[PDB]
This record gives C-alpha cells, structure tokens and sequence, in this order.
C-alpha cells in the first residue's frame, strides 16, 4: 500500500533501534530482513529517530541495516 | 502457480531497464558463471563486506545474460531473486509454509534447470521454523537446484558457518572490495543514471574528488557505496536549491514590510518604492520562470536521449537492419548538438547559478555528513580563521609562542597541507601550573566549536594504575563492559573532529603513554569490540607541568629556543624517546609579569561584571583597586591564581556581605573605591 502511492508518503518510524528485530521467532523473519529489500531499492522512504547509544547498541550490531 | 507469486525476476527488470548499468566486476561475474556450471556444489553464494554491490552482481548477471556475453550453456536461462516474505506471510495454517515451499521446488524441477535461483540474505531463510535447511538440503545436494547466495561476511560465520551440513553446500564466492580507481568508473556509469534522474549535470573533477574526499573522510562504510552516497546527496542538493531563490526571498519580506508598513501609514513615496520593488519581483520571477523552463527543456531532451539509447540497445539485440541507421545516424547527432545548443543557453542565463555539480557541493555533503570542515572559505569564516591569534588573546593573555603553534596547526589543517596519516597536532603544553595551560585549550573549544567545555577532555590523573587503561580503550571480549567501548574511542567515532585535550598527562602510569603512541601515529586506535578508530581528525593536546623548577629558575636571560632544548632533556628524562619523538610541537610556556596579571585582573573583573548584571546590579571600580589587587595577586611560584582568589577575597567577601545584607539596592551604581588599605564598596 505504499506501493500503490508512488513515492508520495514519507513513511516515519520512531524508534528506530527497536525495528531491528522485530518479530523473531522460531519461524520469522525479523522486519529487518524485509525492510532491507525495500530499503535497498529507495522504494521506501523511510525516516529514522534513535537515541545515540541505542544505536550503538541496536543497529550497529547488523551492519546490512546499518 | 508457484514460480510466479513468490519470486522476482532480475531479467525482466534487466530487459526493461529498472536494473542499474554494473560496470567492473567481470572476474567475479566469470567465477559465478563457473561455479553455477558444476555437477557438485553447484551453489555459490558471495561473502564481502557489507556495501560492494552483491546484489549489484547477480544484476549485472541478469544484464550480462539479456546482452549475451554469457557462455551457451546459460543463455535463454531465467534468475528469479527469491522473496521469504510472501512465502512466509501466506501460511496460517500447520505446514502451510513447508507446502509452499515444496510447491515452489516442484515447479523448479518442472522447469528443468533452466532457472538461476537467486537467495540473497541467505543468513535469513536458513531459520524458517523441516523449515528450509533440512528441505532445501536434498535439492542443494543433488545438484538440481541452482540457487545463488548473497550474504555479509557477518552472518556467514554465524547462521551459516554454525552447521557444516549446510556450510559445505556452497562457495566462498569472496567478492574484494574495489579501490579507488574501479570507484571512479562505478561513478561514471552511476554519473549518466543519476544525471538523468536529478536534473543536473555532474562534472567529472567531482567524481574524482568525491573517490578521494570518500576514501579519506569517511571510515564507517566502504566502497563503492560511500561514493555513490556523495555523488547522489550533492545532486540533491543542487536539484533542491533549484527547486526553491533568496533574492526573491529578501524582495518578498521586504515589500511585505513596505505593504504592511504603507497600509498603516495610510508624505507617501511608499507607493512608488513598492510599485518599483514589485516590478523588480516581478521580473525577477518571470527569469526565474524562463530558467526553469529552459532546464525543463534541456533534461526533457536528455530523457529523450536515454530513451534513444535503450531503444538502440533494443535494436542492437533485436536486429532491426533501417533502425539502426534511423535511430544513430538520425536521433542521436541532432539532439547531442541542440543538448550542447541548450548547455551553452544554460551558459548564458544562470545568473540568478548552479545546475551543475563540481567538487564544491561534494565537499559540502562531505562536510555535513561527518563534521571534518572540508568545505571551501565562505569569507566570514576565512576572516574568522586568519584572526585566530586576536580570537585567541581574548581569554588568553601572554604567552605568545602557545597561541603562534596553535593557530599554524589550525592554519595547516583548515588549508590542506595536513598529512593524512596523522591527527592535525600533537601538542605536549609544559610549564609551571596557573600559566594558562587548560585556558588555551578551553579557548580553543570555544573557538572551534562556540562551546567551552564541548570536547572531550580526558582526565590523566585518574590512570595512575596500569589496569585503567581499559577506561579509555574499553573492555575485551568476554568481560563486563564490553557492550560500552571506550570513552575516547566511543566520543571520537561519533564526532571526529574535536580537541581531545588530556588533562595535565605526566600523572599517569606510562602504559597510557604506550595507547598513545597509537594515537599519535597513525591515527587509528583498536577498541574493545575490535575496530579501529580514525584519529586523523583531532587535535590531541596533552597538558603537563614537568619543568617548573627548570622554568621557573632560567626564563629570566634565556631565548625560547634553548629553553625548549632545556625542558626537551628533562622530558626525555621522565619519557620514552618513543613517546617524545611522536610529538608535534612540544611548546612551552613562561610564568606571567606584571602587566600580564593586570590584565588577567580585567578579564576576570569582566566575567564578575557579567554574573553581577545578569544579576542586575552595576559596577565600576576606580583603578586604586585595580592596582592593589593587581599588587596583591603578584607571586611567581602559584601562577595567575593568586590573583583570582586575592580578587576573590578583596571584592567577593565583603560585596556579597553587604550584598546579602540587605544594604546594597538594585539599579544604583556600586563604585568600588579604596579604602585606606582596603577595596569596599560605596553607594549614593
Ligand atoms: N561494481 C558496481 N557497479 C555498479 N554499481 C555498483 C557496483 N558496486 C556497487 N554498486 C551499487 O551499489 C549499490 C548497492 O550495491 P549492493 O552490492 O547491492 O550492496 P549490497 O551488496 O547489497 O550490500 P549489502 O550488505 O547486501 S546491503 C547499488 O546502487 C549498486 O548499483
Ligand atoms: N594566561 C592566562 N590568561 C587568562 N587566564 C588565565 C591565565 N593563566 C591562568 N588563568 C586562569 O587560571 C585558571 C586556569 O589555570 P591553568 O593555567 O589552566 O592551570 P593549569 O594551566 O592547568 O596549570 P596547572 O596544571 O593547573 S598548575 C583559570 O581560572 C583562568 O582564568
């Protein structure tokens, strides 16, 4: 559904150091691990607002987020 | 079906142009076209640092099989990109998921091997719940299955690396991080996709110095994906101040004034200033107007030039035999010259300009992504640098020789003759104590940053043992605060340009000494969780006071230079050569006179003055006072103190007395007049 916009909606995620891992279980796939396709391509217009040390922490522990 | 729901293809988006041209990379191209051609361990899967286009490999795969330079054995083959997130998103029910999958290798058996699979993020469908590792391992094992992998280099020592099971299915397709050079012709394909996309025109010098100012500044990412970040974030830029101008900005605030001002007023003439203002906006906005339509036209016909050149591309595949002599000989002579007819217009009439991108707006972002100050001379802050010695002589007096190192070590920083393999200084301040070691690095903090205490500023006296090393580097593996760094490293590789100023350093054990001999260096410095650290963009100063015998004893009828030779030997007595050689400059300086204290006096006398009045009450003194605390402030061995708290004292005690006393009323003047020996003050 942000597909079906084209590139009109500038998607905010707050806390984004929470994103990384969101989700994952014994079968999962993490919302990192289907947000980095569609992060890859610029399709997404994402916007992150983390702390500092949350981003030690939580983002730059996964480098292909980061 | 299955091989149409879950999958996306790479050829069709090769074949209709949404894939990026992928230049370079033809020895890894030609490896994974081998190792897809085996009859055991036909898997690969590429491992490399995270950003040097994996993905961007098996693209130029697709792009490689649509243009058929591929060996026979491949053409006509299909490369479907696999997608876990349908896959996994559609199964509510108990093996829902395994049935999908299994669906998905039935009708890849059913397409006979003529279909590249294509996992990237293979880290990611090994966990799916058996789930994927024990049902893919019969087609990964039988050689039916031609998936290729692409993964960091990170998580294939863990989610893969952990079984061998599944390790020894694959390839270590070890895909290198490219140099600067490979950089350069990554850009220039990039160079023609992003000029079509931001509307402007990237010169090449800034592509050159956009690989080399990527491969200095940043260090947190690697090529060729930092560079690629430069160029297309200064080409916004340049399309966003397009987009906006701030002529027009200033007309438009200055006839609303006049507007707003001229309907209170209803002598006039205010009618005519803004009827002639308006006219000046007016025709300001229709060049605007022109401008805009004129790079309107000009990447119109860029577009349609790319759209020419992937009709010609369709054509060279195709064979159409008068298409391709339509399409060259035609098209493309004609609207290159009417291009280069619209770039000599655009020559001609951005006045208002920028829509080209050279190295400036590179050393911009750059500039803004980092903090190091690449960027060119605006020339309020070329005026503020050449002055740097008059910024400094405003909390600092004396001590001349300081304040000349310093500001040649800013100079040499700010111009570019730095060596790229050092921080900008290294300085080893000595001298007796209350001479203004800590108030010059502090004047420079707040020169540099507008901030006093805004740097980082690391106690030496609190690494009097050898274990508190580890304060500063942080903790190694398997130990309690390894999940916290560093203090220098951690406030270094979040701003890596600052004064890193180590307070009075002599105190400390000499290991500490031995982590900076990294430091000073080569810039670099291994922190707990293993990464370096890049502090080739600090100004390391180390404060001391090793010679005040020495100083305080033989300042008096010695030059600066055998002076320093002086205190160099007796440094060389309490450190290493090591250490002492990795020093920039050691400076040294000298306790203070007379005049210098009384000048001191009115620096502090002015900050008292400040914290009065934002009090609220005023203050003046006659210069008796100024002379006495100028004469009681005076000794040699305790520096410029003395005379801080002789003011304190003399003025503080007995002002804060009467202060709080109920005496002294606000608004009146407070004259600070002698006494017979003493400073008190009068009203009236
Ligand atoms: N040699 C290259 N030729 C052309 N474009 C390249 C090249 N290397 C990288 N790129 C571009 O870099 C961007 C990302 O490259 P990728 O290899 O996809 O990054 P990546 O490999 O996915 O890194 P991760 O860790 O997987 S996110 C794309 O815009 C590619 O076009
Ligand atoms: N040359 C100077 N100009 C202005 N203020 C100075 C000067 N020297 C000292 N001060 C004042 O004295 C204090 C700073 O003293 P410092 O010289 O920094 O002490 P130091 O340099 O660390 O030497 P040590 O190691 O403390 S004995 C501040 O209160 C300053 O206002």
């Amino acid at each position: 559904d942000l597909a079906k916009q084209e590139g009109n909606v500038i998607l905010f995620i707050d806390a984004l150091h929470t994103m990384v891992g969101a989700g994952k279980a014994d079968g999962a796939m993490d919302a990192g691990n289907m947000l980095k396709p569609a992060l890859a391509r610029g399709e997404l217009h994402c916007v992150g607002a983390t702390t500092l040390d949350e981003y030690r922490q939580y983002i730059e522990k996964d480098a292909a987020l980061e | 079906q299955a091989l149409k729901k879950y999958t996306i293809d790479l050829t069709e988006r090769a074949e209709q142009g949404k894939l990026d041209p992928v230049i370079g990379r033809d020895e890894e191209i030609r490896r994974t076209i081998q190792v897809l051609q085996r009859r055991t361990k036909n898997n690969p899967v590429l491992i490399g640092e995270p950003g040097v286009g994996k993905t961007a490999i098996v693209e130029g795969l697709a792009q490689r099989i649509i243009n058929g330079e591929v060996p026979e054995g491949l053409k006509g083959r299909r490369v479907l990109a696999l997608d876990m997130g349908a896959l996994v998103a559609g199964a509510k029910y108990r093996g829902e998921f395994e049935e999908r999958l299994k669906g998905v290798l039935n009708d890849l058996a059913k397409q006979e091997g003529n279909v590249i699979l294509f996992i990237d993020a293979l880290h990611t469908m090994v966990g799916a719940g058996m789930d994927a590792g024990n049902m893919l391992k019969p087609a990964l094992a039988r050689g039916e299955l031609h998936c290729v992998g692409a993964t960091t280099l990170d998580e294939y020592r863990q989610y893969i690396e952990k079984d061998a099971a599944l390790e020894r299915r694959f390839q270590k397709v070890f895909v290198a991080e490219p140099s600067v050079e490979d950089t350069i012709a990554i850009l220039r394909g990039l160079k023609e996709r992003y000029e079509l996309h931001h509307h402007v025109q990237i010169t090449d010098p800034a592509i050159v110095a956009a690989a080399t100012l990527s491969h200095r500044y940043i260090a947190d990412r690697q090529l060729p994906d930092k560079a690629i970040d430069l160029i297309d974030e200064a080409a916004s830029s340049i399309r966003m101040q397009i987009d906006s101008p701030e002529e027009l900005d200033r007309l438009d605030r200055r006839i609303i004034q006049l507007k707003l001002e001229q309907q209170a007023l209803m002598l006039d003439m205010l009618n005519e200033e803004l009827s002639d203002k308006e006219r000046q906006y007016s025709e300001l906005e229709e060049e605007w107007k022109a401008e805009k339509a004129s790079l309107s036209g000009t990447q119109t016909i860029k577009a349609e030039l790319e759209q020419a050149k992937i009709a010609i591309e369709q054509a060279r595949r195709v064979g159409d035999l008068a298409r391709m002599s339509e399409l060259q000989y035609g098209k493309i002579p004609e609207l290159e010259k009417q291009l280069e007819a619209a770039t000599q217009l655009e020559g001609k009439t951005m006045r208002l300009l920028r829509n080209k991108v050279t190295d400036a707006e590179i050393a911009e972002v750059l500039a803004r992504w980092t903090g190091i100050p690449v960027s060119r001379m605006m020339e309020s802050e070329r005026e503020k640098l050449l002055r740097m010695e008059q910024e400094l002589h405003h909390r600092v007096i004396g001590q001349n020789e300081a304040v000349d190192a310093v500001s040649n070590a800013i100079r040499r920083s700010r111009a570019g003759l730095a060596d790229p393999n050092r921080p900008i200084g290294s300085f080893l301040f000595l001298g007796p104590t209350g001479v203004g070691k800590t108030e010059l690095c502090k004047a420079l903090a707040n020169f540099m940053f507008d901030s006093d205490e805004a740097m980082v500023r690391i106690d030496m006296s609190e690494f009097m043992e050898k274990h508190s090393v580890s304060r500063l580097v942080g903790a190694p593996p398997g130990y309690v605060g390894y999940e916290e760094g560093g203090y220098l490293t951690e406030a270094v590789r979040r701003r890596p340009y600052s004064v890193i100023l180590l307070d009075a350093v002599e105190k400390a054990h000499p290991d500490v000494f031995n982590i900076l001999l990294q430091v000073l260096d080569d810039g670099r410095l291994t922190d707990g969780q293993g990464r370096t650290v890049d502090f080739r963009n600090t100004v390391v100063i180390m404060t001391s006071n090793l010679g005040s015998d020495l100083i305080q004893e033989r300042f008096g009828e010695l030059d600066y230079a055998h002076m320093k030779e002086l205190v160099l030997g007796v440094v060389s007595h309490n450190f290493r050569p090591e250490f002492i050689n990795r020093i920039d400059e050691v400076v040294v300086f000298h306790p203070l006179g007379e005049q210098h204290i009384a000048s001191i006096a009115q620096i502090q006398l002015k900050r008292l003055y400040k914290r009065l009045e934002e009090r609220g009450y005023e203050i003046h003194i006659s210069d008796e006072a100024l002379k006495l605390l100028s004469e009681n402030g005076y000794d040699p061995v305790y520096g410029a103190r003395p005379l801080k708290r002789a003011i304190q004292q003399q003025i503080e005690n007995p002002l804060a007395q009467q202060i709080l006393s109920g005496e002294l009323v606000p608004g009146k003047v407070i004259r600070l007049e002698v006494n017979e020996d003493r400073i008190v003050a009068v009203q009236h």
